[PDB]
């Protein structure tokens, strides 16, 4: 079976490969989500939980699928505990889980890849966390950003060369969107992890706003 | 039974008697009905007997359990809710007359606010819970005599010692008006038991402390303080 | 039949090979973890009861399935019997079993090694034991050290040579760290058994603590 | 039925009457009540006869079972659960009528201090039970009798045979003052039996022993 | 079909003959059993019943479950009927039904070979009866030894040439060890069953005991 | 109904009365109530009718099946067991008023002394059994009555016909003081069934040989 | 699937081809059962019922399987019905049924062979019955004898000279003994149906009794 | 209901009457309790007219399923054993009152002595059945005034013509004393129904002898 | 699937024309049936149901099963409705849709072929009807005779020119043995379906009566 998983792994890297790129930053503020999105309504990033959020590159209606089984586990977590009890590397650790059994059992492998952010509670001192969850399950975390889908190689080195930590918001939707051109409101999905809301973080930025700090 | 918990500045204290009865018989008099849950927890439980090993027990291992599954212990808030979904499990035996209610003291790490830190949370048969805001609570068969004492004496507490003088003192008050609850027995040198809770975790109150409590309060009574 | 177990068996080795390295040394205070770690957050070594420790290489997902599985276990039996029950060669036992199912039965093999250790009680004298658990449910205890992932053989042969019995902590982290080079507090995962403890022996030495020892 | 346990220093005994009733009618006078149960463990049983002896029997055979499996005994903790367990496990049928409550006695080869060691646990039926702390217990319909008459000759106890003679005086109590449990028959030569549990193991005891024991009572309070 | 049956036979025989080895004699004061095992807490020599014993040389994990199994097995039978009904002769049928299923159905067959052995109740005479299952669910009982693991040619031979029926227990042992050897307290398991028991006849020989013998 | 059995040196004798009752109304006089079900044991079952009957046929069945199946018998122990598990097995419908409780009688050809190798065990509904120390024992509605009578007459035993003699006597004082259990039937020729079992296994005792024993009771007693 | 069908024929014959010999043969006084068997304790040759009887060649775990399936069978219609509904038609029939199944169905074919036989119920007359079932479920009724196991031509040539129906016992056993060769106490299992038998027809000849036959 | 069967020499004969009642109103004249079972069997059936259709009706399906299965019948004994074991399956409901009993009558060709081959087999609400030794048997509302009718007649029984008006003055005797059994009813023309059962077989008694008899039974009366 | 198929039929085939010979005659009386059987207890032809009857060629344990399953359909449908409502093309139906089931579905085809008969009711005028279902599920009416198993064709044609409609029993008889030559009471079943009987239809012709029609 070494190339029954070889051709598995080969037919989700390029779909994934093939897909429209997406990075997630950590910024002053919180933690930034652009990604290519021509769609209107077609969503590739979306709140988890209260400081969870979540960004897919691949194929739409596979990540959905992931996309909603981690809102119905944190709901369903922090219903059977407490609120507080939900994280991002609870919900990391899940996913890599999941994508493992899937990417073994499952008639075709997922062609998705995840990022799992968390901010700090309001009013609390703690560095935003990034986790990526590739299509087999192996799951990594990353100090500064994650990119995902397409060729990231430019995207990644844009990123490793311009980077700055603690960045405000407009420069660092800046940075990431000159990384990703490696662009306007109309093709681009933004949103963030306000670690200075008081309960839930996760708000987009559209149109005209989105507009003002490009 | 009876099982008193109250708050102190720093931390909270729970206290138990030792007491069993088969009706109007004694049928034990050393039962032991305060246990350390975890480092910050304690649980006593008044009711069945079967019950409340098994909820001590149990409950104990689940906590331990979601720590080690996920490297970090549960919120006070999630270890609450735990408990009341035991209790709530156990309701169809309850109505069966298997019926025993625990009463928390924890004393809550994430607190922005260490001096009042400490928590009491009750307890119904449904699994409703109450995070106690009056500073102290009691389950049991003398749990009215003994809130009605700790309504005198609560004012009297300003530290973990005056706490621990306070809920040996309710437990005595509950064993005088309550025949299912046990006061000290100076005999055979059996006495309430306490687990006290601050800041550097859940300890079990030494016997010997108990023991000086209970024949400070004796003597207090005779009048042979005077 | 003879084919298919031989692949399987050559995929989960290949996959084994590829992982980061891990050690476990018996020692004068019990028995020392020592993992090449990159993650913050993302853990191979971990308590499973009072005086019993896990250790794992190879793939996250999995040998993460099966440290969840242990200490279901464990904390089930524990509850069953008694806490005084459940030993280190009850839980390699149930790993040798798991993984030898896991072996024949899955669609693909688990990749992973993993290490169970046993401290005595506190104030007991009972040598520590180690045993080490293979992806095809092969199963042996070490006298003083168990080696996984990676290219084992350097790791081994520096600690066949500098390995001393009942080592301080601090000798035995250099003799450990430095068979693994074969690495800074920011890429080493550290954990002791530790038999000097009351009842729960496992304690991560991280930082400042870490610190001290290097 | 009567079933005692006491300790004593260095070890722990265990004796049982021999009679069963139906109603008012004696239904048998050599009914055996107390177990060995393991090397260092023994279980007596009072109420329905059916689940008494299934308790034994199962209760024995579940403790070697794990003892082979697992190459080592369980220690007395977990050998106290398995047994509350298994009364648990009863609870439906005896509040159906099927009701029976072991009392267990060991000796813990692990504990600290061996003159000590002697276990005494008593089980309710919904599977609480109860480490002994007062040196002595019973169970059955004259365990009361015994339990007053223990509470004054315990201060006797100083060793296996002082032990021995307390606990087969209780059982005399206890058939002195209750109709469902049998005292000594010298007519037809039956005794309540005994086991003792000392380091060495736990040892049926001699009929002999008891008759003797029996008789020196007798004579004692004629 | 024929070659997947020839490939199963192949695989169990291949796995066995790279096994250790162990030896089962028949003695003066009942059955001996001897193995070379360097692990000191994982065994391959167990109790099933009063007087019947097991011993296995192959893959652990899968003789561990059928040491289980057979515990399993004779335990209930000894409960729902009585303690005497529970016979080696059961035992060993048991095995080989259990290994014949095994052989044909399993996705892959067990590596094992086994041992069942039986001596006489306390106070009765009987010759001590040895049973032999082998992978396939074969089965043969043997007069006086039963050699199991690895290259047992030799040990065969260096036994069928030195065995004495009704040796005494030291002469047993030696004679066993030194057909092994074709070994200190270390890197050797050994127990027996003793027919001078009342009840329970199995005893293991271990440390300083097995030492004054060696 | 009453069943009695007793040991005697060297084996152990089993008998029962023929009548069935429908309250009040007699409803059978020939009801076979006592059945060899192997070798070397008897069967005796008081009670409801389809459960004894299931009894004593599914348990003849079940030794013979572990015989051919193991290629020995049962032991002794083995063979109480048996029947204890099978009662705790109806203890539901006992529970609904389909009881029956029965006796068992045997000669364990493994024990030791010969002499005393007669067996006699009760058992009751929830699976609870006994083996007897006593020498003797009994079930049924008469069962009281035929204890005592047993407790009076049980020295007179010395032997396999002594024994049966007493075994029959003991019937017919159950018989005298309860209506529920017949009596031996000059008129109709019907008398009380029996079992002995000794070494040479068990075997149904001749009706002429209980009739003889009858007459020489009721003899006796006219007087 | 015609080659499969072949190859499963092919391992069963080759089994049954491999094993050791029985015969079955009417006479006088009921039906003789004579097998070679070494073994003291492992048996082919077995009963079923009453009046009926059962006798093996091949695999023993599987004919053993078979043995028990059949006595199951015949216990339960026995109790659902009465004891005289059973016959060895019927157990012939089942056989067939259970053999033909394992033979398309199990994973592999059981390679075996076996025997039914009947005698009159005591105190009737009735032509004893032989049966025999091959592995793949095929049923043949004999008048006379039935051979199974090992080379057959030379033994049930053997017979078709030799043999003389309504023969003794000791002549019937010498015409099978010999037909057998083409052997002592010590490596014969002897059984005959007994038609003079009141209930249990089914009774071995061992030891002295065999010897003095012999 | 009433339904009686009895043992003459070579055969048995089974007889039951034709009436149903909900409680004090008739509502059937003409109702057939007495069943063909297979060759050599009958089977009548007192209680819950469902159940007693059924149980005839099953019966005798299970009877040739297993001849159409097996290539041979049943033997009596296997005869009697399926039906107990349906009867037993019926107890819930019967305890819940849909309680229906059969009364068994067949001649066993296996049977060694021809002149006695003929079986009654009764029946009980558990599946408990018995073997009538004494000679007849009934079952139903009337069947304690059958039998004690039979009592004193059956001694006139020496063929299955004599056997035929004994069972058919039993029946009548039975609705005599019993309302819920039906007489003769001369108006109608409607009689008890009956089967004999022999070497040959089992066949239906003709409407015209059963007339016969009853006529004679009433103008002896008169 | 082509090749699949085509072997699953050459099997059936083959098996079936390896077997012994059946007919069915439509006659004045109803049905008959005759088959060369050599055996004395073992059958092919077979009662159904009161006006139906069976008949089989090819391999008796896999025909028996079908006979059972036949007479269990009938039974159910006239216990479910009514007597009067089974038929004998309901049955030939039911045979129809099991074998083609059986022949797409079991391991291995069944190598049989089936006959399902029907003779009026007692008092009424009705052709008998005879149906005859090959191993695929192949289904199809007669009108004056059925041929099965063997080499059917010189059969067949022997009854295509002898064959007479309203034929005497013996006649039938006679015209039917002597197709079958292309034998005496000791190598023939024989059985009729008779329509002058009342209810059961069917009755076997044996010993003395056949060779009385002969």
């Amino acid at each position: 079976m070494e190339q029954a998983m070889r051709e598995r792994s080969e037919l989700a890297r390029k779909g994934i490969a093939r897909a429209k790129s997406v990075v997630a930053l950590a910024y002053a503020g919180g933690v930034l989500f652009v990604a290519e999105n021509p769609s209107r309504s077609l969503q590739k990033i979306s709140e988890l939980y209260d400081r969870v959020g979540f960004a897919a590159a691949g194929k739409f209606n596979e990540f959905d699928n992931l996309r909603r089984g981690g809102i119905q586990f944190a709901d369903t977590r922090g219903y059977a505990y407490d609120r507080r009890d939900v994280t991002g590397r609870q919900l990391a650790n899940v996913y890599a889980q999941t994508l493992g059994t899937i990417f073994t059992e499952q008639a075709k492998p997922y062609e998705v890849e995840l990022c799992v952010a968390e901010v700090a509670h309001y009013g609390e001192t703690k560095r935003p966390e990034l986790y990526r969850i590739t299509y087999d399950g192996s799951i990594a975390d990353e100090p500064h950003f994650v990119v995902m889908g397409g060729t990231t190689e430019p995207i990644a080195n844009a990123l490793k060369e311009s980077y700055a930590e603690n960045a405000s918001l407009t420069d660092a939707l800046r940075i990431a969107v000159a990384a990703l051109r490696a662009l306007g409101v109309a093709s681009l999905e933004v949103a963030v992890l306000d670690a200075n809301r008081p309960r839930r973080a996760f708000r987009r930025i559209t149109g005209s706003a989105l507009q003002a700090l490009l | 039974t009876t099982i008193v918990a109250l708050k102190y500045p720093g931390g909270v204290v729970m206290a138990g008697d030792r007491r069993s009865t088969q009706g109007n018989m004694i049928s034990g008099r050393d039962v032991r009905k305060v246990y350390i849950t975890d480092d910050y927890t304690a649980t006593g439980i008044a009711g069945t007997a079967a019950v409340a090993v098994e909820f001590a027990r149990l409950y104990a291992v689940e906590l331990e359990h979601y720590e080690k599954l996920e490297g970090v212990p549960l919120t006070f808030a999630g270890k609450i809710n735990r408990l009341a979904i035991m209790v709530r499990g156990n309701l169809a035996a309850a109505m069966q007359g298997l019926l025993a209610l625990p009463l928390l003291a924890g004393y809550d790490i994430h607190a922005s606010d260490p001096q009042s830190a400490g928590r009491i949370v009750s307890f119904d048969a449904a699994g409703g819970w109450n995070i106690e805001e009056e500073g102290y609570q009691a389950v049991g068969s003398g749990s009215l005599f003994a809130k009605s004492s700790m309504k005198k004496l609560y004012s009297q507490v300003t530290d973990g010692d005056s706490g621990l003088r306070v809920a040996v003192e309710a437990l005595y008050d509950a064993a005088d008006d309550d025949s299912a609850t046990g006061g000290p027995d100076l005999v055979r040198g059996i006495f309430p038991t306490a687990v006290i809770i601050d800041a550097d975790g859940a300890v079990d109150v030494p016997e010997s402390r108990i023991a000086e409590l209970a024949r400070a309060i004796i003597e207090s009574r005779s009048g042979a303080d005077t």
